[PDB]
Protein backbone atom coordinates (compact mmCIF):
# COMPACT_ATOMS: atom_id res chain seq x y z
CA UNK A 1 0.00 0.00 0.00
CA UNK A 2 1.36 3.07 -1.33
CA UNK A 3 0.20 6.81 -1.52
CA UNK A 4 2.65 8.50 -3.83
CA UNK A 5 2.06 12.35 -3.85
CA UNK A 6 3.79 14.56 -6.31
CA UNK A 7 6.12 17.17 -5.63
CA UNK A 8 6.91 19.99 -3.69
CA UNK A 9 5.42 23.15 -5.68
CA UNK A 10 5.81 26.85 -6.14
CA UNK A 11 3.25 29.06 -8.20
CA UNK A 12 2.27 32.61 -8.51
CA UNK A 13 -0.63 34.16 -6.51
CA UNK A 14 -4.34 34.20 -8.87
CA UNK A 15 -2.89 30.90 -10.74
CA UNK A 16 -3.73 27.23 -10.15
CA UNK A 17 -2.12 23.95 -8.85
CA UNK A 18 -2.83 20.02 -9.81
CA UNK A 19 -1.58 17.59 -6.47
CA UNK A 20 -1.62 13.74 -7.43
CA UNK A 21 -2.09 11.42 -5.12
CA UNK A 22 -1.09 7.59 -6.53
CA UNK A 23 -1.94 4.73 -4.99
CA UNK A 24 -0.75 1.30 -5.17
CA UNK A 25 -0.70 -1.90 -3.88
CA UNK A 26 -4.20 -2.57 -3.18
CA UNK A 27 -7.54 -1.95 -5.11
CA UNK A 28 -7.98 1.89 -5.58
CA UNK A 29 -11.75 1.76 -6.03
CA UNK A 30 -12.20 -0.30 -2.79
CA UNK A 31 -11.90 3.03 -0.57
CA UNK A 32 -11.88 6.98 -0.74
CA UNK A 33 -9.33 9.58 -0.96
CA UNK A 34 -9.38 12.21 1.70
CA UNK A 35 -7.49 15.61 1.24
CA UNK A 36 -6.04 17.16 4.05
CA UNK A 37 -4.35 21.17 5.11
CA UNK A 38 -1.47 20.68 6.88
CA UNK A 39 -0.40 24.03 9.24
CA UNK A 40 2.04 25.47 9.57
CA UNK A 41 2.37 25.43 13.21
CA UNK A 42 -0.77 23.24 14.20
CA UNK A 43 -3.86 22.37 12.70
CA UNK A 44 -5.04 19.60 9.97
CA UNK A 45 -8.23 20.99 7.75
CA UNK A 46 -10.40 18.15 5.57
CA UNK A 47 -10.76 19.30 2.35
CA UNK A 48 -12.90 16.74 0.85
CA UNK A 49 -13.30 13.54 -0.72
CA UNK A 50 -13.42 11.46 -3.48
CA UNK A 51 -14.34 7.71 -4.63
CA UNK A 52 -13.16 6.03 -7.12
CA UNK A 53 -16.09 3.94 -9.03
CA UNK A 54 -18.56 5.89 -7.90
CA UNK A 55 -17.22 8.89 -8.79
CA UNK A 56 -18.85 10.61 -5.20
CA UNK A 57 -17.32 13.83 -4.04
CA UNK A 58 -17.95 15.21 -0.90
CA UNK A 59 -16.44 18.90 -0.15
CA UNK A 60 -15.79 21.20 2.99
CA UNK A 61 -18.36 24.29 2.38
CA UNK A 62 -15.22 26.46 2.11
CA UNK A 63 -13.27 24.55 0.26
CA UNK A 64 -15.89 24.45 -2.72
CA UNK A 65 -14.76 26.19 -5.79
CA UNK A 66 -11.44 26.06 -3.86
CA UNK A 67 -10.53 22.92 -4.96
CA UNK A 68 -11.60 20.45 -7.68
CA UNK A 69 -11.31 16.42 -6.71
CA UNK A 70 -10.43 14.12 -9.68
CA UNK A 71 -9.69 10.34 -9.49
CA UNK A 72 -8.24 8.33 -12.35
CA UNK A 73 -9.04 4.93 -12.07
CA UNK A 74 -6.43 3.64 -15.51
CA UNK A 75 -3.89 4.84 -13.19
CA UNK A 76 -5.04 4.46 -9.79
CA UNK A 77 -4.45 8.21 -9.21
CA UNK A 78 -6.57 10.74 -6.99
CA UNK A 79 -6.18 14.56 -7.91
CA UNK A 80 -6.40 17.87 -6.23
CA UNK A 81 -6.77 21.12 -8.58
CA UNK A 82 -6.87 23.95 -6.23
CA UNK A 83 -7.66 27.78 -7.87
CA UNK A 84 -7.01 31.42 -7.54
CA UNK A 85 -3.81 31.04 -5.32
CA UNK A 86 -3.62 33.07 -2.07
CA UNK A 87 -0.79 33.10 0.35
CA UNK A 88 -3.41 31.36 3.09
CA UNK A 89 -3.12 28.46 0.32
CA UNK A 90 0.39 27.83 0.99
CA UNK A 91 1.16 24.99 3.33
CA UNK A 92 1.12 20.99 3.31
CA UNK A 93 -1.36 19.24 1.51
CA UNK A 94 -1.73 15.24 2.65
CA UNK A 95 -4.23 12.76 0.79
CA UNK A 96 -5.29 9.81 3.32
CA UNK A 97 -6.79 6.34 2.21
CA UNK A 98 -9.88 6.43 4.34
CA UNK A 99 -9.95 4.00 7.25
CA UNK A 100 -12.83 1.66 7.99
CA UNK A 101 -2.99 0.32 9.48
CA UNK A 102 -3.61 3.57 8.34
CA UNK A 103 -2.19 5.13 5.33
CA UNK A 104 -1.48 8.51 4.56
CA UNK A 105 0.79 10.47 1.60
CA UNK A 106 3.93 11.68 2.21
CA UNK A 107 2.95 15.64 1.71
CA UNK A 108 3.30 18.41 -0.86
CA UNK A 109 4.34 21.31 0.15
CA UNK A 110 2.47 24.14 -1.83
CA UNK A 111 4.09 28.09 -1.67
CA UNK A 112 2.01 30.88 -2.80
CA UNK A 113 4.20 33.63 -4.02
CA UNK A 114 5.78 35.64 -6.66
CA UNK A 115 9.26 34.96 -5.28
CA UNK A 116 11.51 32.83 -7.58
CA UNK A 117 13.83 30.00 -6.70
CA UNK A 118 17.01 29.82 -4.99
CA UNK A 119 18.74 26.87 -4.03
CA UNK A 120 20.47 26.72 -0.26
CA UNK A 121 24.35 27.64 -0.11
CA UNK A 122 25.15 24.52 2.31
CA UNK A 123 28.23 25.56 4.50
CA UNK A 124 30.71 23.43 6.36
CA UNK A 125 30.38 24.44 10.14
CA UNK A 126 33.59 23.32 11.41
CA UNK A 127 35.10 23.27 15.22
CA UNK A 128 35.15 13.67 24.37
CA UNK A 129 32.50 13.61 22.15
CA UNK A 130 32.44 16.61 19.27
CA UNK A 131 29.59 18.05 17.18
CA UNK A 132 29.75 19.49 13.58
CA UNK A 133 26.94 20.90 11.34
CA UNK A 134 25.53 22.46 8.13
CA UNK A 135 24.30 25.81 7.57
CA UNK A 136 21.75 26.02 4.73
CA UNK A 137 21.49 29.08 3.52
CA UNK A 138 18.68 31.12 2.20
CA UNK A 139 16.82 29.26 0.07
CA UNK A 140 13.05 29.62 -1.08
CA UNK A 141 10.61 28.03 -1.00
CA UNK A 142 10.29 25.22 1.22
CA UNK A 143 11.14 22.16 2.19
CA UNK A 144 14.79 20.98 2.30
CA UNK A 145 15.65 17.63 3.72
CA UNK A 146 19.31 17.08 5.68
CA UNK A 147 21.04 13.66 6.20
CA UNK A 148 24.44 12.71 7.71
CA UNK A 149 26.67 10.24 6.17
CA UNK A 150 23.38 8.90 3.60
CA UNK A 151 21.74 8.04 6.67
CA UNK A 152 24.26 6.68 8.88
CA UNK A 153 24.46 8.92 11.50
CA UNK A 154 21.11 9.92 13.11
CA UNK A 155 20.62 9.92 17.13
CA UNK A 156 23.23 12.88 17.45
CA UNK A 157 21.86 14.94 15.11
CA UNK A 158 19.56 17.83 15.55
CA UNK A 159 18.11 19.47 12.51
CA UNK A 160 16.56 23.01 13.54
CA UNK A 161 13.06 24.39 11.73
CA UNK A 162 13.54 26.96 8.99
CA UNK A 163 13.23 30.53 9.81
CA UNK A 164 11.85 32.87 7.16
CA UNK A 165 13.88 36.54 7.46
CA UNK A 166 14.26 38.68 4.50
CA UNK A 167 12.08 36.44 1.93
CA UNK A 168 14.79 33.83 2.17
CA UNK A 169 14.93 30.67 4.25
CA UNK A 170 17.55 29.28 6.42
CA UNK A 171 17.85 25.60 8.68
CA UNK A 172 20.89 24.56 10.42
CA UNK A 173 21.79 21.05 11.43
CA UNK A 174 23.62 19.31 13.72
CA UNK A 175 25.34 16.05 14.58
CA UNK A 176 27.49 15.02 17.13
CA UNK A 177 29.87 12.04 17.11
CA UNK A 178 32.37 10.51 19.16
CA UNK A 179 36.10 12.63 18.69
CA UNK A 180 37.28 8.96 18.13
CA UNK A 181 35.72 8.82 14.69
CA UNK A 182 36.21 12.47 13.14
CA UNK A 183 38.50 13.97 11.14
CA UNK A 184 39.53 10.21 10.87
CA UNK A 185 36.27 9.10 9.39
CA UNK A 186 34.33 11.53 7.03
CA UNK A 187 31.12 13.13 7.97
CA UNK A 188 29.39 14.12 5.33
CA UNK A 189 25.76 16.71 5.21
CA UNK A 190 23.69 15.51 2.14
CA UNK A 191 21.38 18.49 1.57
CA UNK A 192 18.13 18.03 -0.82
CA UNK A 193 16.12 20.81 -1.52
CA UNK A 194 13.31 19.49 -4.37
CA UNK A 195 12.13 22.84 -5.51
CA UNK A 196 15.53 24.02 -7.30
CA UNK A 197 16.30 19.89 -8.35
CA UNK A 198 19.49 19.83 -6.03
CA UNK A 199 20.96 17.74 -3.83
CA UNK A 200 24.47 19.20 -2.26
CA UNK A 201 26.79 17.51 -0.01
CA UNK A 202 29.92 18.92 1.96
CA UNK A 203 32.33 17.53 3.68
CA UNK A 204 33.55 18.46 7.23
CA UNK A 205 37.31 18.91 7.10
CA UNK B 1 -20.25 20.92 11.73
CA UNK B 2 -17.29 23.06 13.91
CA UNK B 3 -15.03 21.31 16.88
CA UNK B 4 -13.93 22.95 19.60
CA UNK B 5 -10.84 21.79 21.00
CA UNK B 6 -8.67 22.75 24.65
CA UNK B 7 -6.07 23.25 25.64
CA UNK B 8 -4.07 24.56 22.61
CA UNK B 9 -1.34 23.14 24.18
CA UNK B 10 0.32 21.79 27.44
CA UNK B 11 2.82 20.35 29.74
CA UNK B 12 2.36 17.57 31.94
CA UNK B 13 4.94 15.51 34.10
CA UNK B 14 6.40 12.03 33.81
CA UNK B 15 4.15 9.37 34.73
CA UNK B 16 1.31 12.35 35.17
CA UNK B 17 -2.16 12.74 33.33
CA UNK B 18 -3.52 15.03 30.84
CA UNK B 19 -7.10 15.73 29.91
CA UNK B 20 -8.06 17.09 26.34
CA UNK B 21 -11.37 18.26 25.51
CA UNK B 22 -13.76 18.57 21.98
CA UNK B 23 -17.30 20.14 21.70
CA UNK B 24 -19.05 19.40 19.17
CA UNK B 25 -21.40 22.53 17.20
CA UNK B 26 -24.26 19.75 17.53
CA UNK B 27 -24.69 16.20 18.59
CA UNK B 28 -22.39 14.04 16.97
CA UNK B 29 -23.62 10.64 18.25
CA UNK B 30 -20.60 9.47 19.53
CA UNK B 31 -19.03 9.53 16.09
CA UNK B 32 -15.47 10.66 17.54
CA UNK B 33 -11.98 10.15 16.76
CA UNK B 34 -8.59 10.91 18.44
CA UNK B 35 -5.49 10.75 16.56
CA UNK B 36 -1.88 11.47 17.54
CA UNK B 37 0.18 13.20 15.38
CA UNK B 38 4.17 13.48 15.74
CA UNK B 39 6.39 15.40 13.52
CA UNK B 40 7.04 13.53 10.54
CA UNK B 41 5.48 11.01 10.49
CA UNK B 42 1.51 9.38 10.97
CA UNK B 43 -1.39 10.90 12.25
CA UNK B 44 -2.18 7.43 13.80
CA UNK B 45 -5.57 6.96 15.18
CA UNK B 46 -6.21 6.02 18.66
CA UNK B 47 -9.43 5.97 19.54
CA UNK B 48 -12.88 5.62 17.53
CA UNK B 49 -16.37 6.20 18.61
CA UNK B 50 -15.68 7.62 21.64
CA UNK B 51 -13.97 5.22 23.24
CA UNK B 52 -12.95 2.03 21.25
CA UNK B 53 -9.50 1.81 21.55
CA UNK B 54 -7.54 0.90 18.43
CA UNK B 55 -5.62 -2.07 18.59
CA UNK B 56 -2.22 -2.68 20.55
CA UNK B 57 -3.18 1.29 22.07
CA UNK B 58 -2.04 0.67 26.07
CA UNK B 59 -4.92 0.86 28.93
CA UNK B 60 -3.89 4.28 29.78
CA UNK B 61 -5.59 6.17 26.82
CA UNK B 62 -9.25 6.27 27.48
CA UNK B 63 -11.86 8.55 25.38
CA UNK B 64 -15.37 9.45 27.04
CA UNK B 65 -18.65 11.86 25.91
CA UNK B 66 -21.75 11.76 24.35
CA UNK B 67 -24.02 14.47 22.72
CA UNK B 68 -22.06 17.41 22.25
CA UNK B 69 -19.11 17.20 24.90
CA UNK B 70 -16.05 14.83 24.28
CA UNK B 71 -13.20 14.24 26.26
CA UNK B 72 -9.71 12.21 26.05
CA UNK B 73 -7.24 11.29 28.82
CA UNK B 74 -3.41 9.74 29.03
CA UNK B 75 -2.08 8.97 32.64
CA UNK B 76 1.17 7.17 32.86
CA UNK B 77 2.80 9.60 30.69
CA UNK B 78 5.88 8.38 28.46
CA UNK B 79 8.30 10.56 26.69
CA UNK B 80 7.18 8.62 23.54
CA UNK B 81 3.63 10.03 23.65
CA UNK B 82 4.83 13.60 22.77
CA UNK B 83 3.08 15.11 19.44
CA UNK B 84 -0.02 17.54 18.50
CA UNK B 85 -3.48 15.78 19.35
CA UNK B 86 -6.47 15.69 17.47
CA UNK B 87 -10.09 15.25 17.54
CA UNK B 88 -12.18 14.21 14.68
CA UNK B 89 -15.96 14.01 14.07
CA UNK B 90 -17.18 12.00 11.30
CA UNK B 91 -20.87 12.03 11.99
CA UNK B 92 -21.59 14.36 9.04
CA UNK B 93 -18.71 14.53 6.64
CA UNK B 94 -15.12 15.63 8.51
CA UNK B 95 -13.81 17.72 11.16
CA UNK B 96 -10.95 18.08 12.69
CA UNK B 97 -10.24 20.07 16.28
CA UNK B 98 -7.58 22.59 16.75
CA UNK B 99 -5.03 20.63 17.81
CA UNK B 100 -2.94 20.28 21.43
CA UNK B 101 0.73 20.09 20.97
CA UNK B 102 1.82 18.20 24.08
CA UNK B 103 4.99 18.20 26.12
CA UNK B 104 6.11 16.22 28.89
CA UNK B 105 8.04 17.42 31.85
CA UNK B 106 11.79 16.34 32.72
CA UNK B 107 14.72 16.70 34.73
CA UNK B 108 16.28 20.21 34.17
CA UNK B 109 19.00 19.59 31.75
CA UNK B 110 22.00 21.64 31.10
CA UNK B 111 22.70 22.68 27.09
CA UNK B 112 26.26 21.55 25.49
CA UNK B 113 26.91 24.70 23.73
CA UNK B 114 29.45 24.39 20.16
CA UNK B 115 29.68 27.74 18.60
CA UNK B 116 31.60 27.39 15.16
CA UNK B 117 33.07 30.14 12.97
CA UNK B 118 32.13 31.25 8.97
CA UNK B 119 33.23 28.87 6.98
CA UNK B 120 35.94 29.75 4.17
CA UNK B 121 33.23 28.58 1.54
CA UNK B 122 30.60 31.95 3.27
CA UNK B 123 33.57 34.09 3.06
CA UNK B 124 33.56 34.00 -0.48
CA UNK B 125 30.31 35.73 -0.21
CA UNK B 126 29.95 39.22 1.24
CA UNK B 127 28.26 37.73 4.35
CA UNK B 128 30.08 35.26 7.54
CA UNK B 129 27.66 33.98 9.93
CA UNK B 130 28.71 32.34 13.28
CA UNK B 131 26.51 29.48 14.26
CA UNK B 132 25.95 28.72 17.96
CA UNK B 133 23.96 25.36 18.81
CA UNK B 134 22.48 24.66 22.35
CA UNK B 135 22.03 20.76 22.23
CA UNK B 136 19.57 18.46 24.41
CA UNK B 137 18.24 20.76 27.11
CA UNK B 138 15.29 21.05 29.17
CA UNK B 139 13.20 23.86 30.27
CA UNK B 140 12.84 25.32 26.51
CA UNK B 141 12.95 28.48 27.79
CA UNK B 142 16.66 30.01 27.14
CA UNK B 143 18.35 33.33 26.15
CA UNK B 144 21.36 33.71 23.52
CA UNK B 145 23.30 36.38 23.98
CA UNK B 146 25.62 37.30 21.12
CA UNK B 147 28.61 38.94 22.06
CA UNK B 148 31.38 40.41 19.97
CA UNK B 149 34.53 41.88 21.51
CA UNK B 150 32.07 41.54 24.90
CA UNK B 151 29.81 43.84 23.56
CA UNK B 152 26.26 42.81 22.69
CA UNK B 153 24.92 41.77 19.57
CA UNK B 154 21.23 42.02 19.41
CA UNK B 155 20.15 42.66 15.35
CA UNK B 156 21.00 39.80 12.91
CA UNK B 157 19.93 36.96 14.82
CA UNK B 158 18.03 33.58 13.41
CA UNK B 159 16.77 31.29 15.80
CA UNK B 160 15.20 27.89 15.67
CA UNK B 161 14.06 25.62 18.46
CA UNK B 162 13.67 21.62 17.35
CA UNK B 163 10.41 19.97 18.56
CA UNK B 164 11.09 18.12 21.98
CA UNK B 165 12.98 14.95 21.51
CA UNK B 166 10.62 12.22 21.69
CA UNK B 167 13.44 9.76 23.23
CA UNK B 168 14.38 12.25 26.05
CA UNK B 169 11.88 14.72 26.62
CA UNK B 170 15.02 17.31 25.85
CA UNK B 171 14.92 20.57 23.30
CA UNK B 172 17.95 21.56 21.03
CA UNK B 173 18.09 25.02 20.06
CA UNK B 174 20.83 27.00 17.53
CA UNK B 175 21.24 29.89 16.94
CA UNK B 176 22.76 32.07 13.57
CA UNK B 177 24.47 35.64 13.56
CA UNK B 178 25.38 36.76 10.00
CA UNK B 179 27.50 39.94 9.30
CA UNK B 180 29.25 41.03 6.63
CA UNK B 181 32.77 39.81 5.48
CA UNK B 182 34.09 43.36 6.11
CA UNK B 183 32.20 43.66 9.71
CA UNK B 184 33.20 40.19 10.60
CA UNK B 185 36.89 41.08 10.01
CA UNK B 186 36.82 44.39 11.76
CA UNK B 187 36.49 42.19 15.52
CA UNK B 188 38.00 39.60 17.15
CA UNK B 189 36.21 38.39 19.51
CA UNK B 190 32.97 35.86 19.25
CA UNK B 191 30.58 34.58 22.10
CA UNK B 192 27.57 32.36 22.50
CA UNK B 193 26.15 33.04 26.13
CA UNK B 194 23.31 30.57 27.17
CA UNK B 195 21.14 31.79 30.11
CA UNK B 196 19.29 28.71 31.18
CA UNK B 197 17.71 27.54 34.60
CA UNK B 198 20.20 25.26 35.53
CA UNK B 199 23.23 27.57 36.11
CA UNK B 200 23.48 30.58 37.45
CA UNK B 201 26.04 31.97 35.40
CA UNK B 202 25.85 31.88 31.64
CA UNK B 203 27.47 28.54 29.43
CA UNK B 204 29.83 30.64 27.55
CA UNK B 205 31.61 29.41 24.44
CA UNK B 206 34.03 31.85 21.97
CA UNK B 207 36.94 31.75 19.36
CA UNK B 208 39.13 34.33 18.95
CA UNK B 209 39.50 35.20 15.11
CA UNK B 210 43.22 36.85 15.06
CA UNK B 211 44.22 33.41 17.03
C1 LIG C 1 -11.77 8.42 12.98
C2 LIG C 1 -12.32 7.04 12.58
C3 LIG C 1 -13.09 7.09 11.27
C4 LIG C 1 -12.20 7.40 10.07
C5 LIG C 1 -13.01 7.51 8.78
N1 LIG C 1 -13.55 6.20 8.41
C6 LIG C 1 -14.86 5.98 8.25
O1 LIG C 1 -15.71 6.85 8.45
C7 LIG C 1 -15.29 4.56 7.86
C8 LIG C 1 -16.67 4.10 8.35
C9 LIG C 1 -16.83 4.01 9.86
O2 LIG C 1 -16.73 2.90 10.39
O3 LIG C 1 -17.41 4.94 10.43
P1 LIG C 1 -11.99 8.15 7.53
O4 LIG C 1 -10.63 7.60 7.66
O5 LIG C 1 -12.71 8.01 6.25
O6 LIG C 1 -12.01 9.71 7.96
C10 LIG C 1 -10.88 10.58 7.93
C11 LIG C 1 -10.83 11.63 7.01
C12 LIG C 1 -9.76 12.52 7.01
C13 LIG C 1 -8.73 12.36 7.93
C14 LIG C 1 -8.76 11.32 8.84
C15 LIG C 1 -9.84 10.43 8.85
ZN1 LIG D 1 -8.74 -2.76 1.42
ZN1 LIG E 1 -22.35 10.21 -1.32
ZN1 LIG F 1 31.37 46.86 14.39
Amino acid sequence: VQLQESDAELVKPGASVKISCKASGYTFTDHVIHWVKQKPEQGLEWIGYISPGNGDIKYNEKFKGKATLTADKSSSTAYMQLNSLTSEDSAVYLCKRGYYVDYWGQGTTLTVSSAKTTPPSVYPLAPSMVTLGCLVKGYFPEPVTVTWNSGSLSSGVHTFPAVLQSDLYTLSSSVTVPSSTWPSETVTCNVAHPASSTKVDKKIE
Amino acid sequence: IELTQSPSSLSASLGGKVTITCKASQDIKKYIGWYQHKPGKQPRLLIHYTSTLLPGIPSRFRGSGSGRDYSFSISNLEPEDIATYYCLQYYNLRTFGGGTKLEIKRADAAPTVSIFPPSSEQLTSGGASVVCFLNNFYSKDINVKWKIDGSERQNGVLNSWTDQDSKDSTYSMSSTLTLTKDEYERHNSYTCEATHKTSTSPIVKSFNRNE
